[PDB]
RNA sequence: CCAGCCCUAGAACAGGGCACA
């Protein structure tokens, strides 16, 4: 079907200015009391969250550097370990990556 | 003496603007303080404030408007600091909100500051034919369920205790007063100039000589907001309407030697930590019992 | 074209007499030739108008539009050159005072249909322009209450005269 | 004044959760066994 | 008064754009009260350069000047002082002239302020000096 | 339908423009100060008495 | 009307959801964490924890090892599924994975994503939202209640 | 749920008392309110239990359309016309 | 009160639940 008349600016604007159509305002938003960076209270912290993910991708960049084959995988536990530690009597006999990198603040020894 | 409520309130903010115009022209010039920011968020950032003119909230200011918003205290290097305090020396701030790991400093504050609002309200609440005279704000810690404030009232008035009705409409009293958004200022003043101030309350000039005998300079900390003036202890949140609930819970009357006091004891939440019904009915009812904690 | 938005950033003003105010700072800041469209842009500009410019971008940085990440760096930028060009302390005392979007130059291409039919397809450009006034934003304006009403009312009929009359 | 929304887990602490749920329970408990007797404290006339 | 074209005549292509560049987009009030001490010529120089057998006379001459300035704002507001106090300064003008041109008008070349001068008067308005903007993967290093 | 956009600014300069210039750079004064005079740190306490 | 349904439809169909879910559970296993789709990963948590449960049924069940073959599409991670994983799950019945929203995906879709993680795994740990400290001042109200109600007893 | 039931002056019961099933007794006849099962937007055959058209001799795009909604004259539709929705 | 999470509720928006366990 075919439009029989033009649509006036007038009822065009009623229709894309209804709240219906409008951006809802966000009430969820906070500070992450870590960083000071902003964040829902639902998600986890876009920053943190990079960090995370960064050095956890270059401890598995070691991890895969250490196993030389694409089906190697160890049958043991695994521990990383930091630049000035060394294995407990529990970290024994597990897999032992090791990172020239201080340990983070927020990495915890365990 | 022949001396109106009105009156009183009038000279009372007369001298205290007085005593606030010789502390600004104490200092003629206008030196350049380095402050640095020790918080978590955001180090290594540094502030070129004005001396005795740019406070921790201006601080703040520049930082973002989250800070003004959460940040309820500072720490100027070493001590609690109200944010509408003006600074003094190059220093280093710390900002201290409800939600922090040790906010019992903030506590604090909150407790007193609404424990000076209630002594506010419950000063003007009554009539003018009575004498209604504030004692002090008993310290309770915030693991008591109630703030309290103790009130003296005239002769005739020692034997009605207030209603609900009389407990609602000073809770309304203190809901309009949190409504109208009223900073909390401080001032650092003598002992001598505090006579002058309050002169009228012998409870009052008891309590500020025993503040000032401790202090070896003789200097005592008075707050003021709208038109209201009170001595208290160290230092309060920035504005009033961060109090979100406020009821006054409760009135014991403890008869002494010398004369009896009313203890009123109120229970407030701000607007970041605010309860659900059901628990905020729970935390008044435990409220409502009797508070004792004075040393 | 016109480019007017940026020379409003010039003009000056005669010192101010003692005694007088002090007049808000206003900061003029705009965009040219953005690849979004200008309605979807309109919406954007629409939601942080007269608001903090904190709260703006705390707005802009969780809206997931594409123009979202253009408003929020046109804002930022803008906050940048009131704090360094203009001498506007408290770089969080700014508020979007004006908010708008505009048409840029299109870019006419050809989108084909079938049994040898075409239409004229139209790569849209847009401008998005902001103005900062420095101080706290204005408070949102209240719906009329029944006391208003009623008084509005009240003078309504009290204004009325004997029509043809005289 | 832009308030944020919140619920009742939001100020919560860890310890403080099962501690709100029991006491909510034992009150409904309290007030489900109080009216367990409507003939006895003042029925309406039958 | 903003009049570039007698500003140009007098001072030079190196002292024009830093007195005029920052000052740009802002209103000035200075003036000239008093002077304790007259300007003293404390030494010339010469630079000869032979590529082009050029050469420019700079004289440094001392000033102890006694001036009231007052910078004001695009927005009409005082910016750095007041148009009333009758501050002292001291400075180092270095006056420069090309002996080749037939016409060679003195020309103000640099302005010397000694490294032990009084720091100048402080701004009306705070400033907040930022950090280090700091990446996901870098950490905050304290110095003491 | 084929129509592109116009005006992109960029400043590049180069070596070989900058020296096939066929007139040189008429300079009226040098590009700083060549013997800078380093005033003795006793000047605003000699600067009190006149003689 | 989809009253009762439990599995949502992914992929091009069941079989390719099923498929799906296993290359989303091999990568799982194999890198302790991993984040895709939230609906993906919501999908994934309990096959996870099914994967787990027939890890810990043990090692000679044939029924377990034929499932893991099944699954564990590189052939490396099923002794690694039942002398790291099941082991490591003893005394734990239901806890073994944790799924947190993480911001959406930066690219356009900006698809709702979430990641999955096997608790005890040696990766830095995610930033948990903690809850808030007994010092605040509503949880010190609480615990004032509490001490009261301990008191009354 | 919270319910209001139309009771005479005389079976009127104190606010707050409990009731239980012994209300009724064996050998009764009862009313039962509740809300349906939702089955959303359906479609007219399965709203209203119209008849499609037939499935393969021809038919094209209409095996479950509700078919003529009005008349020609009428040049508008009836407001108690069975059409899709709610159900 | 409505952030989030489920739903025999639903195209979106709405609506019902989230203390027993
Ligand atoms: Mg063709
Ligand atoms: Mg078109
Ligand atoms: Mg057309
Ligand atoms: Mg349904
Ligand atoms: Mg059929
Ligand atoms: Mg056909
Ligand atoms: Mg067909
Ligand atoms: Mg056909
Ligand atoms: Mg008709
Ligand atoms: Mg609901
Ligand atoms: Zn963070």
């Amino acid at each position: 079907a075919a439009p029989k008349n033009r649509r006036s600016i007038e009822v065009n604007r009623c229709r894309r200015r209804n709240p219906q159509k409008l951006i809802k305002v966000k009430n969820n938003i906070d500070v992450c009391p870590e960083c000071g960076h902003l964040k829902q209270k639902h998600i986890l912290c876009g920053y943190c969250y990079e960090k995370v993910r960064k050095e956890t991708a270059e401890i598995r960049r070691q991890m895969g550097k250490q196993e030389g084959g694409p089906f190697r995988a160890p049958t043991t536990e695994t521990v990383v370990l930091y630049s000035g530690e060394t294995p407990s009597e529990q970290d024994q006999g597990k897999r032992i990556i090791e990172r020239e990198r201080k340990r983070p603040s927020w990495f915890t020894q365990n | 003496s022949q001396l109106s409520p009105t009156e009183l309130i009038e000279m009372q903010n007369d001298l205290f603007n007085k005593e606030k115009n010789r502390q600004l022209s104490l200092t003629p010039r206008t030196e350049k303080i380095e402050v640095k920011h020790v918080g978590k968020t955001d180090p290594g950032t540094v502030f070129v404030m004005n001396k005795n003119i740019s406070t921790p909230y201006s601080c703040a200011m520049h930082l973002s408007e989250w800070y003004c918003r959460k940040s309820i205290l500072a720490l100027v290097d070493g001590q609690p600091w109200d944010m509408y305090k003006p600074l003094t020396k190059s220093c280093e701030i710390k900002f201290l909100t409800f939600k922090d790991d040790d906010p019992g400093e903030v506590n604090k504050a909150y407790w007193r500051s609404c424990a000076m609002m209630m002594g506010c309200v419950i000063e003007r609440a009554f009539k003018d034919e009575y004498v209604v005279s504030l004692v002090r704000a008993p310290e309770v810690p915030v693991i008591a369920g109630a703030f309290c404030y103790d009130v003296v009232l005239d002769k005739r008035l020692d034997e009605w205790m207030p209603t609900k009705e009389n407990l609602h409409s000073f809770t309304k009293d203190a809901r309009a007063l949190i409504y109208k958004d009223l900073p909390f200022e401080t001032l650092e003043v003598e002992a001598k100039v505090a006579l002058e101030i309050f002169q009228h309350n012998k409870y009052k000039l008891d309590f500020i000589e025993e503040k000032a005998s401790q202090n070896p300079e003789r200097i005592v900390k008075l707050h003021r907001f709208g038109d209201f003036i009170d001595v208290s202890e160290g230092p309060l949140i920035p504005r009033t309407s961060i109090c979100f609930q406020y009821e006054v819970s409760a009135v014991h009357n403890l008869q002494t030697q010398s004369s009896l006091v009313r203890r009123f004891q109120g229970l407030s939440l701000p607007v970041h930590l605010r309860a659900h019904f059901t628990i905020w009915n729970k935390l008044l009812e435990r409220s409502r019992k009797m508070v004792t904690e004075d040393k | 074209i016109s480019r007017k938005w940026e020379k409003k950033n010039k003009i000056v003003y005669p010192p101010q007499l003692p005694g007088e105010p002090r007049r808000p700072a206003e900061i003029y800041h705009c965009r040219r030739q953005i690849k979004y469209s200008k309605d979807k842009m309109w919406y954007l500009a629409k939601l942080i108008r007269g608001m903090s410019i904190d709260q703006a971008l705390a707005q802009l940085e969780f809206s997931d539009k594409k123009g979202a990440q253009i408003i929020k760096e046109v804002l930022l930028e803008a906050q940048d050159m009131a704090v360094r060009d203009h001498n506007v302390e408290f770089r969080s005392n700014l508020y979007v005072a004006e908010s708008t979007s505009g048409r840029g130059q299109y870019l006419k291409r050809i989108r084909y249909h079938g049994r040898g039919r075409f239409g004229i397809m139209e790569k849209v450009f847009c401008h998005y322009f902001v103005k900062l006034v420095e101080g706290p934003p204005p408070p949102r304006e209240a719906p009329k209450t029944a006391v208003a009403h009623a008084r509005e009312y009240i003078q309504e009929l009290r204004n009325r005269t004997i029509t043809h009359a005289l | 004044h832009g308030k944020s929304v919140t619920w009742w887990d939001e100020h919560l602490s860890e310890e403080n959760v099962p501690f709100v749920k029991q006491l909510v329970s034992d009150e409904n408990k309290a007030q489900l066994a109080s009216k367990l007797c409507p003939l006895k404290d003042e029925p309406w006339p039958i | 008064n903003s009049d570039h074209d007698r500003l140009h005549t007098l001072v030079t292509e190196n002292c024009f754009p830093d007195m005029v560049w920052d000052i740009r987009y802002k209103t000035v009030r200075w003036s000239f009260v008093e002077s304790l001490e007259p300007p003293q010529v404390v030494q010339v120089r010469c630079s000869s350069l032979m590529n082009q057998g050029n050469i420019y006379g700079q004289v440094t001459v001392r000033m102890h000047t006694r001036q009231t300035l007052a910078i004001y704002d695009r927005f009409g507001r005082l910016m750095y002082g007041q148009e009333d106090v009758p501050r002292d300064v001291l400075e180092y003008v270095v006056f420069e002239k090309h002996l080749v041109d037939p016409y060679g008008s003195w020309r103000m070349h640099g302005k010397i302020i000694p490294p032990w001068a009084p720091p100048k008067q402080p701004i009306l308005k705070t400033v907040m000096i930022p950090g280090p903007q700091l990446k996901p993967w870098e950490e905050f290093e304290e110095p003491q | 339908s084929e129509k592109e956009f116009v005006e992109h600014a960029r400043k590049a300069g180069l070596v070989i423009p900058h020296e096939r210039l066929e007139r040189p750079i008429h300079l009226a004064c040098t590009a700083g100060i060549f013997d800078a005079y380093v005033p003795p740190e006793g000047d605003a306490r000699i600067s009190s008495l006149s003689k | 009307i989809s009253h009762g349904r439990v599995f949502r439809r992914l992929g091009l169909g069941p079989e390719s959801r099923i498929h799906l879910l296993q290359n989303l559970l091999t990568g799982l296993v194999r890198h302790e964490r991993i984040e895709a789709s939230w609906a993906r990963v919501d999908e994934l948590r309990g096959y996870a924890e099914k994967l787990i449960d027939y890890g810990k049924l043990g090692d000679t069940n044939e029924r377990a090892m034929r499932m893991a073959d099944f699954w564990l599409t590189e052939k490396d991670l099923i002794p690694k599924l039942f002398q790291v994983l099941a082991p490591r799950f003893q005394g734990q019945n239901g806890g073994y994975t944790r799924m947190l929203q993480i911001p959406n995906r930066n690219e356009q879709d900006r698809a709702k994503m979430a990641v999955i993680e096997y608790k005890g795994n040696c990766l830095p740990p995610l930033p948990l939202p903690r809850r808030d400290s007994n010092l605040t001042l509503l949880n010190q109200l609480l615990q004032g209640l509490r001490q009261d109600q301990e008191a009354s007893s | 749920k919270v319910k209001i039931f139309n009771v005479t002056e005389n079976a009127v019961i104190k606010p707050g008392t409990p009731l239980y099933a012994a209300h009724f007794r064996p050998g009764q006849y009862v009313d039962v309110t509740a809300k349906t099962i939702g089955k959303g937007f359906q479609g007219v055959m399965r709203r209203w239990g119209f008849k499609g058209q037939p499935a393969t001799h021809g038919q094209t795009k209409t095996h479950r359309r509700p078919g003529a909604i009005s008349t020609g004259d009428v040049a508008r539709v009836w407001p108690g016309t069975k059409m899709p929705g709610q159900l």
